[PDB]
């Protein structure tokens, strides 16, 4: 019929890509077809596997005879979802055109109906799919047996609206898809290689399809495996192709492709280039030119990472066992972006605070009322499982609960974390780190002494007793952040003041800070306790309240030329104003 | 003893809707 | 239009549509609104039986018979039937050219007002498949104009959930508020209405009947408004003379059958509690005792509560009687309880407490709230006692339920009505409230670490303080408790375990003789003041019910036979003389 | 049913609102009182006034068949009213009324079958006999106020033993017929008691009546040769005993030679501890033997002692001799209060609630099994 | 299944309320036993009563779609009572009936599947034969009594190692030609 294509009629007259692979995930199907009842097999894949690939590929093997005697007259069909619900506009109206289908497909013997994205017809309740009710037109020919019908429903789907549904499990034979391997990911665009040559006219290296598969799983981190691998290769040959207006390059380089998943990534062309050698020789050199302090701190975190790197040890085991220990405002944060900015992962930030409550530690895992919910599934898991290449940062870790600690103690050691929904997440490319502001209360603890000179200086015995010696023996080293010195302060001044010019740069407002004026701001900007926190405010209260009463009425409303200075006996500050 | 936990339910809308016929001559 | 709008000017002057009497004030202000310039159309909204209806089509009554002003004199009232309106609305536009018709005949008089009962139904009336071409949009724009007047009829609940959604149409009509009216209001309605219900049913009813029909249904009666209420009890009444001989009790009811109506309608005992039910009412205290012993002192207070609430004694809102039998265990606290039910006839509600023990499960009573699961379940005791309101509740070991179970006991007790989850409110008045407690049972037969033993009875009572808030006390009519059954007692309990077994052998065919040394000898053996009569069921088992049952499948006792129980004053044993016979 | 029916001809002799209401518990006749009333009609019981009227059973799935057009149900609701009011002296019986509620029902508007009959019945031109079960009325009609006050509700209750009995003799002579058997006095007598007794969650009328149906099918169609015309207690006994799952006359048959070896079977598997399996052996005879307490389950034993010395042992190899289920219930998990739920279910209104109590399912699945509560002192 | 058939049997023969429920786990045969009713009624095993009856397979799914208006499923499903009802022998067997008692044909509203038969099922009528997992019977049916009346109840129980190994022998045939392949006595054990 019109909705449905014929994949064996297709296939004789060509124009489908042949299948690579799949042998064993394929012949299930051919076992569960043979089937006298529970025939019907279902491609429970995740998105971008090649579902529509396996079904396409068998009927290849029917129209060629590679498949059993009772097979050869079987006829497979593609539904076309969209044909039957465009145009109803009444609820059933759909269901009458399905009928009229089946009725000519049970007339003839041998038939098959794959039905793509079965998932979208046959939802629970209201759906974002096919927002039909497809569960009256499916049981009775998957009772009757008398047409076999291929589901390709995502692992989500099925454990929701299949599982739930005795009916439709119970005449399902589910048949798991995985992600196939790197090794196998080149040997299959090496097969379909001559197809997309033949078309653009070029000739692909095979160093640029070896070490294009590599960096488009990293880099992008959003679509699977096969399909980026088949959208960078037709994408590089389109922009070569093109890029000159009268030259062309009929070769093809791993620099030249590196650039085409620079746009659909949306990272510079420098980081998506597989130097990672290159950024991690130079790691210190990048973080210590970009952020001031705490040399030492990240000196040590360099040495750390290159180890996991290497290759040695369990690869299961996570690539991450860092505990960050010092006071806040030195920048502990800042080091946790920078170093996600320059290695390319991104930056998942967790709160330990709001995850106190008995209650809370659930979340993680999962939600409490979430039982229609489930793509969400826990908070922690969903956003390992979305980006696997991303820096987890935990503050104020110290103040948790005792079951929470377990928790990470469990993927130290197996590296890998159970969800509740099912879903399998893995933390060996994830980098797992930690800070904790322990330690500055017992520094600046008063001494009860007579004196009350009597310093601490031993903030590190703090820190391994809050911890259980459980966990210290998984970290294989804490980073510590010395305390800052008045100079670095006086750098910090000058972000927020650059900030602020180049904010006034839009109105034509210049503004002019002192030498003297900035140690003003340092002294009173700057905390023990809470390092560098204070100067946001801080500067906003001295520069910026002031500024906008004038900027409203006088004469800075136009002419700019803003001057500050500071008296010497009282110490205050005065900011003059010009028109 | 642990806080107890409550669930709600929903009830879907569907109806019907009539049709209004026109004769030709 | 005549077949799809009737003239109830027409329909008032050939005969009587429900004379309206009083209303002056609700229906000066609907006059009022439609003298209106603009948006004159009125909205009768109120709750069921408030006589919305009423005030439109009497309006109509009014105007033929003269009392209204001289600007609505001369105007015509028409009802519409919206069930008309789509009679053959098969083709598209028959409903429009139908409606619009009907509306042009109005302006075209510019005197006709027209009623719209259940006005709600029209606001979704007319949409064919998919369109907003309704009743509602039809009429809006000549609303607002004030080219028509029309009259409107909803309830509040239509009107808040329904009409209110259309915040267009609800500003056109002035929603006027009708309240129900008060008991001396009632009654001159009911007079105007007399003569058309006597007719009816070629009765005549007494003043005092009339006002004793308002009176009674107001107090029983709970579930509707007091105009229709109070009507129910007076059109029924006149039925049951018709029915009756036409010499016995046809030319007038007498107040005694308005009571008995009342009475059938709420499920109550009616007043005036005839000869039969009183002979029955007096000895259920001999009745009781019969089956329970050494607890006459309970008996008292049960019976006593229950023939102040026949008399006419009883609680105004409360229920008949509310006791917490506390006492020791197998002292007869739940089987005076089963036993009374049976005694008058009545369901008994008997409710296991030890399964509330936790606050969530308070749900089961009165029902989970609005928008969870288990709302259409509903509450369990207020649907229990809503059909049995004439009942015994018992609720056994209360003590062990959370405490959070005893607050919801104090309205039974105190006001005697508990609102469900659907918000309809249950009535105890007539239920006899009743809760067994074993608080104390430990410290009661405890042993004081001392010389002098204690009487420890006052253990209990301390431990009842401390379970039960003091609000929930007061509200008990009286804690009544249980004492220890003595020896004498004992034998008459053996007596009566003896004849149950009677029963069970009657039924196969074989009869049981127990001499008196016997008996005494199975009273001393089980006889436990601590542990109550429950150990003597077990030594009448153990040593009557096992060798019966043995010779019943194995032996003579088979078929029906004569067997004998003897005491051997030489080995003090009981001897089994069974025959086949 | 005289005083329900008393009742019913008053209120449909009201001048207003003259529409009867049967609000009852399912299987105590509610229909059969309104469709009876037509037969009492016929042989002319009832009074003067409600002779020569005509009852009529409104299907409300033909009402709304073929009605897809605009206007068509209103037209052939309508058309039925009009009739009824024509005739003056014809009754509408509605079965089911609960279902009035939501007919005709379009996709915006609310013109629904009780809306139009509504101005019908308080006006008292026409009368309506409905039948709706207290769950029904409650959650689906009480709701409206407006159509509720327009019907008197009448309040049906199980009758009596006594009642039931005659209930039965009435109609014997129907099944009778179709089973082509006899009924003994004794017989129905019999059903009426043991369903009471035995059979639970249904009422009376129907679980009589069911007894009675199902042993007429049983004696005409079980025996292939040598059929019993007559049906004796012995035969409703062992129906009984079918829907209840235990017998009580059975008792002297070939099961009586294994209450005499269950003592001496169980010593052969469990030695020693003979005072154990005498009170098991010797309250299963007595409850079996028609001795048992009739309000207290057939025995209650704890048994208490070190390990290993038989305490779960002649459980287990009490169900196997018996051939029946074992309900095995481990009071390890039970540790705290909030466990409860597990045993009875979670109330209204909170999660699991739809699961229900294992204890409560499992006991209602099998009546007749051996409930084992393993280490209650752990719980 | 003779034990569980013969229960049917006597139900199915009732004045009132003949309308079996088979109640049984998943894969118990809930719908083998319904199904071969009809063939023992061919091959003649069944009673003398029971020959001349016709076992009818309703499908739910396939009535209720293509409705898309209010009186089109009243219009069909009265129209299959009507010759269910003329002819008096016939019987109609609903595979997983738990689905009309949550929404059989009516949302927001009240007009039900079940209340539809609920008056024919009381007067014999029809015959109609059920079948539903208990998981489905405690929580969906059940819920409205007067439907639960109507309906018996044939417990199903799974059976033993030795009752299956024999059912599996019966098959052998039917799958054994359809594979064109033999299976050994003791790879069935
Ligand atoms: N094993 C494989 N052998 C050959 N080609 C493959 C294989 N896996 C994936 N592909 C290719 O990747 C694509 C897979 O088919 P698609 O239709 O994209 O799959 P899909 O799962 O329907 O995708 P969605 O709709 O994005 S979830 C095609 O371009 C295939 O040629
Ligand atoms: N002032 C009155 N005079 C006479 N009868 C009255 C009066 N007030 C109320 N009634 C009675 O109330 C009834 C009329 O109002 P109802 O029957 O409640 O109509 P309604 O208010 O439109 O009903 P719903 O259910 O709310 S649409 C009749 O029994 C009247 O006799
Ligand atoms: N006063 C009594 N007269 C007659 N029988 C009694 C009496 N007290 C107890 N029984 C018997 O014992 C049982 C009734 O015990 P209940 O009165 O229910 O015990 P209770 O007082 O509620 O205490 P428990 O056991 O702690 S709940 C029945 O078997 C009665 O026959
Ligand atoms: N008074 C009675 N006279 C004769 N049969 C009766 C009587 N009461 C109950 N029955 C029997 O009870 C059985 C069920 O009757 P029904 O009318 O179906 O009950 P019901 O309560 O109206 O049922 P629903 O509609 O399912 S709530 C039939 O066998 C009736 O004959
Ligand atoms: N009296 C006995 N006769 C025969 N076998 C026995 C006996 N007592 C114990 N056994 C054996 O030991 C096993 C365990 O005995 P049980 O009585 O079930 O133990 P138990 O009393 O549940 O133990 P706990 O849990 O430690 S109190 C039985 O299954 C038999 O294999
Ligand atoms: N070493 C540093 N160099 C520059 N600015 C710093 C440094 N340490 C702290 N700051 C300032 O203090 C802020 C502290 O980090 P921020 O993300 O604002 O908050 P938090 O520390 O609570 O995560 C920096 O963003 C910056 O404004
Ligand atoms: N007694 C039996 N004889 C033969 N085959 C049987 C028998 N019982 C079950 N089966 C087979 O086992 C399966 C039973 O499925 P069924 O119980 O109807 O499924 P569901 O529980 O999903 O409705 C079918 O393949 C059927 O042929
Ligand atoms: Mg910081
Ligand atoms: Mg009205
Ligand atoms: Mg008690
Ligand atoms: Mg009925
Ligand atoms: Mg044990
Ligand atoms: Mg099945």
């Amino acid at each position: 019929e019109n909705f449905t294509t014929n994949l064996n009629q297709l296939a004789r007259v060509g124009g489908i890509d042949p299948l690579i692979g799949r042998e064993k995930e394929l012949e299930r199907a051919i076992q569960v077809l043979c089937r006298r009842r529970k025939n019907n097999p279902l491609l429970v894949g995740e998105s971008g596997v090649g579902k529509t690939a396996i079904a396409e590929g068998l009927a290849w093997r029917i129209v060629q005879g590679d498949v059993p005697e009772v097979m050869a007259d079987c006829t497979i069909y593609s539904l076309d979802i969209g044909s039957l619900l465009a145009g109803t506009k009444y609820r059933g109206d759909f269901e009458k055109r399905f009928k009229a289908l089946l009725k000519q497909l049970e007339q003839d013997t041998n038939s098959i109906l794959f039905i793509d994205e079965i998932h979208t017809i046959i939802g629970a309740g209201a759906a974002s799919g096919g927002q039909v009710d497809a569960a009256n037109l499916i049981k009775p020919l998957l009772s009757s047996g008398k047409i076999r019908v291929i589901g390709s429903t995502t692992y989500q789907e099925f454990s929701n609206i299949f599982e739930k549904d005795r009916a439709l499990a119970r005449r399902f034979q589910k048949i798991d898809i995985t992600e196939p391997s790197i090794e196998e990911t080149v040997q299959i665009i090496n097969g379909l290689k001559p197809k997309y040559e033949a078309h653009h006219d070029v000739r692909y290296t095979a160093k640029a399809v070896r070490a294009a598969v590599e960096l488009a799983v990293k880099y992008i981190n959003d679509r699977h495996l096969p399909d980026k691998a088949i959208d960078v290769i037709d994408e590089a040959g389109a922009r070569a192709r093109l890029m000159p207006v009268s030259k062309r390059k009929k070769t093809v380089n791993v620099a030249d492709i590196e650039s085409v998943v620079a746009r659909i990534a949306r990272i510079p062309e420098k980081s998506v280039s597989q130097s990672d050698r290159d950024t991690l020789k130079n790691l210190g050199d990048r973080l210590k030119m970009l952020v001031f302090g705490q040399d030492k701190a990240i000196e040590a975190l360099t040495e750390a990472i290159k180890m996991a790197r290497a290759g040695l040890g369990h690869e299961h085991k996570p690539v991450g066992s860092f505990l960050f220990a010092g006071p806040t405002g030195v920048g502990k944060t800042e080091v946790t972006v920078q170093l996600s900015k320059a290695l390319g992962i991104e930056l998942l930030r967790f709160d330990m605070s709001e995850y106190m409550e008995r209650h809370t530690v659930s979340r993680l895992i999962g939600a409490p009322p979430g039982y229609v919910g489930f793509d969400q599934g826990g908070l922690l898991t969903d956003a390992v499982i979305k980006h696997p290449h991303a820096v987890l940062l935990l503050d104020e870790i110290e103040k948790a609960h005792p079951d929470v600690f377990n928790i990470l103690l469990q993927v130290m050691d197996n590296g890998t974390l159970t969800d509740n929904n099912g879903r399998k997440a893995d933390f060996r490319n994830v980098v797992l780190v930690m800070t904790t502001n322990a330690g500055v209360r017992e520094t600046e603890r008063k001494s009860i002494g007579l004196i009350h000179q009597d310093n601490s200086t031993d903030a590190m015995e703090e820190i391994k007793k809050i911890f259980t010696p459980e966990f210290r023996n998984r970290l294989d080293n804490i980073i510590w952040f010395d305390h800052l010195s008045t100079d670095v302060i006086h750098q910090v001044v000058d972000k927020f003041i650059v900030e602020l010019q180049v904010q006034l740069d839009q109105k034509g407002v210049s503004l002019e800070v002192s030498q003297e004026a900035r140690n003003w701001l340092a002294e009173k900007g700057y905390d023990r306790a809470m390092g560098a926190r204070p100067m946001a405010r801080v500067i906003q209260d001295n520069l910026k309240k002031p500024l906008a009463n004038e900027l409203l009425f006088g004469s800075l409303v136009d002419g700019g030329q803003v001057t500050v200075a500071l008296d010497k006996e009282k110490n205050e500050l005065t900011y003059g104003f010009q028109s | 003893g642990k806080t107890n936990d409550w669930l709600d339910f929903d009830q879907l809308a569907e109806e019907k809707v009539r049709d209004a016929l026109k004769p030709p001559s």
